[PDB]
């Protein structure tokens, strides 16, 4: 157990054009491809 | 539904331009037949014709 503790409030912050991964394993190049998935929003 | 048809996509896509193109033809056709002149004369007031 550790009780050298200080507790704050939960701290924010904005994440932005962030949590985007490769959706497949196929080598697609120079194409606008779009997709539905779980995806971390904008 | 909507996940079903987004493998589709392009159809829509082609549609809703089609439509798209239609509406601006009206609103050109519109155009051409009323805006042949941009001068807004106004009528006089005393009909002596
Ligand atoms: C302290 O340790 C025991 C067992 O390791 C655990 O059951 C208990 O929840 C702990 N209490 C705190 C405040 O950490």
């Amino acid at each position: 157990n550790l009780t050298t503790r200080t507790q704050l409030p939960p701290a924010y912050t904005n994440s932005f054009t962030r949590g985007v991964y490769y959706p497949d394993k196929v080598f697609r190049s120079s194409v606008l491809h779009s997709t539905q998935d779980l995806f971390l929003p904008f | 539904c909507s996940n079903l048809l987004l493998q589709y996509g392009s159809f829509c896509t082609q549609l809703n331009r089609a439509l798209t193109g239609i509406a601006v033809e009206q609103d050109k056709n519109t155009q051409e037949v009323f805006a042949q002149v941009k001068q807004i004369y106004k009528t006089p007031p005393i009909k002596d014709f």
